[PDB]
Formats: C-alpha cells, structure tokens, sequence
C-alpha cells in the first residue's frame, strides 16, 4: 500500500506525533505492514527533481497511490492562487487537487488538514481550509462531494497534533484487512477513536462528577476538574486522549492542561478571543456558557447542584499526591 | 403477663403475616437506616458543601 504524505500549512506536529508511534512503531509502520511510505517531507530521500518525480507519477496515474496523508491546511491565499504554499513548482492546493483525486484512500492528519485548524483561525492569512472541511462546515477544499477511489470521503485523523495511534491504528486495519471496521463520523472521523469524549478516562471525572474544580494551575492540578475554571472542552470534545494515553504516559487533562477540544473542527475554540484561554466562560459567572455535550444547562446545573452537597470528602482534597 | 399477650400476639396470623412482610424487606430498612447513619457522619461535610455552595452565590 503506497502512501504519499504531504504537508500544506503543516507544522509537522502531526508527523512528529506520528513519528512517537509505538505498537507499531513508524519504522515498523513503514517496513513490515506493507506500507510503501513513497515520500514524506521530513523522512523521504528523495529531493528535488527525483522527488518530483514521484509526486507527478502519483498524480497522474502513472504509479498507484493507495493512501494519501495531507497533513497541514490547503493554503489558498493569495487570492485563490494558493502561492502563500509553493510545493515542487506547484501551489500546494494543486498537488492535493492531483493527488486527492489519484488517492485509493486520503487522509487528512490533523486538524489543520481537517478542518483548516490553527492557520484558518481569523484573520486566515493564508486562506488556509481543511481538504472537506473548513472548521465545522463540510467541504473545505475538495468540496462535501469528494470521495477517494475506495469510495470514503477525506478519513479525518483530527487532533492538533492528532494522536500516533490514531492515523497508525488506521493505517494498520487498512494494512491488516480491516479496512471495513473502519467506521467514520459525521466528521469523517475514525469512530474507534471519537466516540468516546477526551473526558472519557481522564483521572478528574471523579471531581466532574461531584463539581469539584481545580482552582489553579501547578500543585493546584492535585485536585479537581479543570471544566470550571481552565475551559476543560473534555466533555465536549470527541477524542480517546485519556483512553489512549499520549506518548504512553499522559493526557494533558490528567497532566493539569484543560483539553482545548482539539479534536473538534472549531478549534481553536472560539478563536483564542481574549478570556477564552484556560479560561470557562460563565453565565453570571456561576453557569458555563458550554455544558458537556447532550446536557442541557438547566439539568447540568441541577445535577450540579446535587453533586455539591452530596460530595464526599475526598473529592474535595489533592488526589493526585506525590 | 404483659409480655405473654406480646408472644401471644406474635401467634395471631396477621399479626404474623404483617412481622413475617417486615422481616423480607428489613434489609431495605437496614439499608435506609445504615444510609441515615452515613448521612448523619457525614453531615458536617454535607453541611461544609452548603457553605462553600452558599459562599459562591455569595460571591
Ligand atoms: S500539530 Fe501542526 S500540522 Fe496543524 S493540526 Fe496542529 S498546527
Ligand atoms: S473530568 Fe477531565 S476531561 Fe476536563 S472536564 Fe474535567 S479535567
Ligand atoms: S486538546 Fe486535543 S489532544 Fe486530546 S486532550 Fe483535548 S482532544
């Protein structure tokens, strides 16, 4: 199985991520599951002309492409022309056309390939979009009608930077004959991992449960949940991060780093406007603005309330002590 | 004797019936009062739990 990974507007954090892949690992990936990894910009050999090559025998057909990584926003600007990301003498946005269009299978690693991500936040200098999505609007670049040769829309590994396991997890059912498990949400992304909510095994639920809030960063994090004071988007926000630990270790939930809902197509949630950073917005400075997704704000209070007052005692204490 | 016409009313069927009923569900009692003991061990947090919610419609 080919693959082709490219970066537009990427920071290569998706790569990177990807490159702390373990079960399997990257080399392991790229070796011995079968997957032609026929050039990336930070691990193919290939330069120049001979790379160059290889990407125009992809997009015209002359040598099979059976996955298609975009990672990084198809950049636009200026003026459509896409020249804000020249790639091998081309705007990069060309090459995703050629190669989304040539690709059994594309997928877009982060939430900049996505969505658009950080580069779409406003002002969007580079015209930045996701390949079908531009934040929670489907269609970005290669329009809401776009499927690959298998059939599949754009497979969205979201995340900013996504999770190794998610795009190798994938890439290894796809390598194993399990391509049919695959099943994608409305957001294309890979259900086995955006079902569950970053929430979803982080070690503060307890203290979510009884309302218990971390009131400040550093030792603080020892206690409480970080929804009420640090804008935690984890009950809002589809993703396996604290069920599938990052780098093995963490998440940045159970670190003390209220989840930014990576993973969903808005983010940078609310565009990083002033008093929106580590910060939950309130309604009369008691009611969050956002509840955890399929509650509403008049039985999450109530039920808040309740938590309140029948909260045991160790709720109320550092838990995660020295 | 008094204690007798208890034992004697233990005898009577429904009296029997009703105290047999109350026995089937005592542990739902056992529960409900082992529940009012934690409750009641537990009040000064409960009560700790109002003021700290009355200290934020406070502030
Ligand atoms: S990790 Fe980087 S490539 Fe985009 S999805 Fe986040 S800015
Ligand atoms: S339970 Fe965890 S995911 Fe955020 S909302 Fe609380 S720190
Ligand atoms: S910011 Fe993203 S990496 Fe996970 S903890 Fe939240 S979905």
């Amino acid at each position: 199985a080919s693959v082709l990974w490219f970066q537009g507007g990427a920071c290569s954090g998706n790569t990177m991520s990807f490159l702390n892949a373990d079960e399997p690992n990257v080399v392991d990936l790229i070796v011995d599951f079968g997957l032609d990894l026929l050039w990336h910009p930070s691990l193919g050999l290939e330069l120049g002309n001979n790379a160059q090559k290889v990407f125009w025998d992809c997009a015209k057909g002359e040598r099979p492409l059976d996955i298609f990584v975009f990672e990084g926003t198809v950049i636009e600007a200026p003026n459509g022309t896409g020249q804000m990301d020249m790639f091998a003498g081309r705007p990069m946005k060309d090459w995703v056309t050629d190669l989304a269009g040539a690709a059994q299978i594309v997928v877009a690693i982060g939430d900049c390939a996505c969505f658009g991500g950080i580069p779409a936040m406003e002002p969007n200098p580079s015209g930045s979009t996701g390949l079908q999505f531009h934040k929670r609007e489907k269609g970005g670049f290669l329009g809401p009608d776009f499927r690959s040769k298998m059939g599949l829309p754009v497979i969205n590994v979201p995340g900013c930077p996504a999770h190794p396991d998610w795009i190798t997890q994938i890439l290894v059912a796809l390598a194993t004959g399990r391509a049919g498990d695959i099943t994608l949400d409305d957001l294309h992304r890979p259900e086995t991992f955006f079902k569950t909510f970053t929430q979803t095994g982080c070690t503060r639920v307890q203290f979510f449960e009884y309302k218990q809030s971390t009131l400040s960063f550093g030792e603080g994090t020892r206690t409480g949940c970080l929804f009420y004071e640090f804008g935690c988007r984890g009950p809002m926000t589809h993703s396996p991060c604290n069920r599938i630990l990052w780098n093995r270790q963490s998440s940045k939930t159970r670190a003390g780093m209220p989840c930014l809902g990576c993973t969903e197509p808005e983010f940078p949630h609310f565009d990083l406007a002033p008093g929106t950073v580590f910060k939950t917005q309130k309604v009369s400075g008691m009611i969050p603005k956002e509840v955890p997704e399929g509650t509403d704000h008049l039985t999450y209070m109530g039920l808040a309330a309740a938590a309140r007052i029948a909260a045991p005692q160790w709720s109320k204490e550092d838990m995660f002590v020295v | 004797s008094p204690v007798d016409g208890i034992r004697r009313r233990l005898d009577d069927p429904q009296v029997a019936e009703a105290l047999n009923s109350l026995l089937d569900h005592a542990d739902l009692l056992a529960v409900l009062v082992k529940g009012l003991d934690g409750f009641v061990r537990r009040g000064d947090d409960i009560a700790n739990n109002l003021t700290s919610a009355i200290g934020e419609l406070k502030a």
